[PDB]
């Protein structure tokens, strides 16, 4: 919905204070419940890869 | 002159043919459009009867009601549980029913035994047997049935097929069951489903009955809290209770499967659930030899190709492994041309088979 | 006259007495009705899409199984053209890319590669590449769709993931970071995450269903992998486990190419030396190296792009 | 006024018994009915072929998807 009303306010700054809030980097899908949380980011991460006007739409 | 004859039958045969073959699809398209009159009509099955006709029923779409007989309706033959169908607005019988539900190669999945027997896959051999007794004979020799019988280790080695192949050799209908749609959302749907999953096996039993790798629907969950985990352990105990239960394997006979067997309940494993926790390890040397020139050899190949070299360097492989192994060094077969396997093509492979992993 | 609407409620079938069929309504309510006008007993079969007068219960069309969702999210781009010319320095890969898939799908096998090593490469390009060159369907999927509140809804998903797309196969199903739905633990607590796990296994029963169908044809990046299987490698299965290197330099300056390519530049430019010092890009810092020189070029005023711009590129810090 | 006005517009929704929007319920019209349900009641796509209706697919006020 971000990415979606991204494009819909394109030329926008999509802004996240807090990127430690989902975290960084982690190996805690080895503990396995943070696993969405880390997808959550992996989500983040794959989805404002490909498509995503970073030109228009900042990050 | 007589050109006529042909222009008179040449009309005539065609149109005299051409008769019915018009004809033929008004009726039934007639039927078709006929038919758009008959209605549709309601079902359910009889919770009970109050009175002869009185009768007790829950909607099959929906709750119970307080209905009548109709007609053409034996107050006989009319009994719990039985299916009958229903009317929109008179609310009453419509028609009585024989039943069963579910999408069978679907929901329940309905493949008849499996597609190769336990042999092709062979070099599991002591499974290929051990199971066989403790599944297959226990039917033919009246002389405990088994509880239950689950598969451990990488999946589809020979492992997810020997289901098949173990469900070839019986002669029951194989149902396979993966997991989550026991229990989407679909906020419930759980004995409904397994149990048309046991009734419908229990009725057309000899049935095999495989669930996929039951870790999601299967397995002690987490906090135990809930998540909807709470569906689970439902999910989880359905067959608990189906096993722990009563309910027997008539002829209808359950394969557990997992990958990993640490993963799933302990008192799933238990006895009256699980009387057999099925080991797959991996094929031996000999084993990999063994699955070698069973999985492979059988692709066209040369005797140039590399057997047992191949199978030196072929270690910690398993079926499909070895089966990589041939279809590796067919890249390389492709890439050398071959519908023959070269040992070329092969050892190639065979590293870069025991590259990735072991 | 009862032809038609938009849409029917549709049902599903359970009896098809040889004229006679009982279905239950996308209301969840099951008729009996005499096998209607419009439909075959074959077409009429259990779980169906099926065209039925609401009011009357009559089943008018047989429907088509289409708008069974595709998650519309699910992102289909169809076979989008790319080439291999688009991030250089693979061609290890892309040897095994073409052997993983194109020759898999042009002979008499694998369903599907295992992709790993960081993207921004243009990972997503090299699938996109082989979108472009296998010509089988492109899926872009991401796995938080996969990962859901309904139960099993992503094995659905995945499922519907599956089957519309086995429609469009030949399919190269692209999946990023599979570890998010790449780890079933270890233990009975699985349910903790059933979707992740059973959605794999979901999928790897999917990658178990079929061995033949290149048409169906599976791709999953991670950085790197979590859990491992047999499944994970496995002909049928996911067969090949793919680096992703970070290019070596000449590979850089083979990609920098690419991405200095569409640059205005004065040749001041030496690539090696960009490519020496650099380290381990992936195509986008060249990239980000080609963005930066070119705001810098624009500071310098130059409208040709120079080495010293992309030395500053550089310059930026790249760590 | 507005009210008789929009009561047609609320009528305009309420034949056929019918930005988020959520769910349309643009209801029951069979010849049609012309909407998305993406609810437990009724789940609907009007597609399969061309399939569209002039200015709005139908009703609810919803009209659409």
């Amino acid at each position: 919905e971000l990415f979606e009303m991204a494009r819909t306010k394109k030329a926008c700054i999509i802004f996240f204070d807090e990127i430690d809030a989902v975290g960084g980097a982690r190996f805690d899908d080895g503990a396995g419940g943070d696993n969405e949380v880390q997808r959550t980011m992996l989500e983040l991460i794959t989805q404002l890869d490909g498509f995503d006007p970073r030109g228009n739409i900042k990050v | 002159k007589l050109l006529e004859h042909r222009r008179y039958d040449d009309q005539l045969k065609q149109r005299r043919q051409n008769i019915r073959d018009l004809e033929k699809l008004y009726d039934k398209t007639e039927n078709d459009i006929k038919a758009l009159q008959s209605i549709g009509q309601l079902i359910g099955e009889v919770m009970k009867e109050l009175s002869e006709e009185k009768y007790i029923v829950k909607a099959s779409s929906g709750p119970r009601y307080i209905v009548g007989v109709r007609n053409s309706v034996d107050r006989s033959k009319l009994k719990k549980g039985v299916r009958v169908t229903l009317d929109i607005t008179t609310l009453t019988i419509m028609r009585i029913l024989p039943r069963e539900t579910d999408p069978l190669v679907y929901n329940m999945t309905s493949f008849e035994q499996g597609e190769i027997t336990f042999d092709g896959i062979g070099g599991l051999t002591e499974q290929i047997r051990e199971l066989r007794e403790v599944i297959e004979l226990p039917l033919k020799n009246p002389e405990k049935p088994p509880k239950g019988v689950l598969l451990y280790g990488p999946p589809g080695t020979g492992k997810t097929l020997l289901a098949k192949a173990v469900a070839a050799t019986i002669g029951a209908n194989f149902i396979f069951s993966p997991a989550s749609g026991i229990v989407d959302k679909y906020i419930g749907e759980s004995a409904r489903i397994i149990r048309e999953m046991f009734a419908y096996a229990k009725e057309h039993e000899p049935c095999i009955i495989f669930m996929d790798e039951v870790d999601a629907i299967g397995g002690r969950r987490f906090s135990e809290g809930t998540s909807a985990d709470r569906e689970i352990q439902r999910t989880l105990m359905e067959l608990l209770t189906q096993m722990d239960g009563f309910d027997n394997l008539g002829q209808t006979k359950i394969i557990m499967a997992t990958n990993r067997p640490d993963t799933l309940d302990p008192a799933l494993l238990r006895p009256g659930r699980l009387d057999r926790k099925v080991e797959i390890p991996l094929p031996n040397e000999a084993g990999r030899l063994e699955i070698f020139k069973i999985h492979t050899a059988k692709v066209k190949k040369t005797g140039e190709f590399d057997f047992e070299a191949a199978v030196k360097m072929s270690d910690g492989f398993n079926g499909a492994d070895i089966r990589n192994c041939a279809t590796e060094a067919g890249f390389f077969a492709i890439r050398d041309d071959r519908d023959h396997i070269n040992p070329d093509d092969l050892m190639k492979a065979v590293r870069k088979v025991a590259e990735v992993k072991k | 006259k009862n032809n038609r609407q938009l849409p029917y409620l549709v049902a599903n079938v359970v009896e098809v007495v040889g004229k006679a069929a009982v279905v239950k309504t996308s209301s969840r309510q099951t008729v009996f009705l005499p096998m209607v006008g419009l439909v075959d007993p074959d077409k009429l079969k259990p779980n169906d899409l099926v065209g039925v007068n609401k009011d009357s219960y009559l089943i008018l069309d047989t429907l088509p199984s289409e708008f069974d969702s595709r998650v519309k999210a699910m992102e289909v781009d169809e076979k989008p053209t790319e080439t291999y010319s688009d991030v250089g320095g693979l061609d290890k890969q892309i040897e095994e890319l073409v052997e993983a898939i194109v020759l898999p799908m042009k002979r008499a096998a694998p369903k599907g590669a295992l992709m790993y090593g960081p993207p921004g490469t243009g990972k997503t390009l090299l699938a996109r590449a082989c979108a472009a060159q296998t010509n089988a369907t492109f899926l872009k999927l991401a796995a938080p769709q996969l990962v859901q509140m309904y139960i099993g809804e992503g094995a659905k998903l995945v499922r519907d993931a599956f089957a519309l797309a086995k429609e469009k196969a030949p399919t190269i199903i692209f999946i990023d970071e599979l570890d998010a739905i790449g780890t079933k633990r270890f233990d009975s607590e699985k349910s903790g995450d059933r979707e992740v796990q059973r959605t794999m296994l979901e999928l790897l029963n999917q990658l178990d269903g079929f061995s033949s169908d290149d048409r169906v044809k599976v791709l999953a990046a991670t950085n790197r992998v979590d859990v491992l299987d047999p499944a994970l490698l496995r002909s049928g299965r996911l067969d090949r486990k793919i680096e992703f290197p970070l290019p070596s330099e000449d590979s850089r300056a083979q990609i920098l190419q690419i991405h200095s390519r569409k640059m205005t530049t004065d040749d001041d430019i030496n690539w090696q030396e960009l490519a020496r010092s650099t380290d381990e890009f992936n195509g986008a810092q060249l990239k980000a190296v080609t963005v930066e020189a070119g705001m810098i070029a624009l500071r310098n005023g130059q409208s040709s792009v120079k080495h010293e711009d992309f030395v500053e590129g550089i310059s930026e810090v790249q760590a | 006024e507005a009210r008789i006005k929009e009561k047609a517009g609320v009528k305009e929704s309420d034949t056929g018994l019918a930005h988020p929007l959520q769910v349309a319920r643009c209801t029951k019209i069979i010849k049609a009915k012309y909407v998305i349900n993406l609810k437990q009641i009724a789940k609907f796509v009007v597609g399969l072929g061309e399939r569209v209706s002039p200015t709005d697919i139908e009703e609810g006020m919803r009209v659409g998807v």
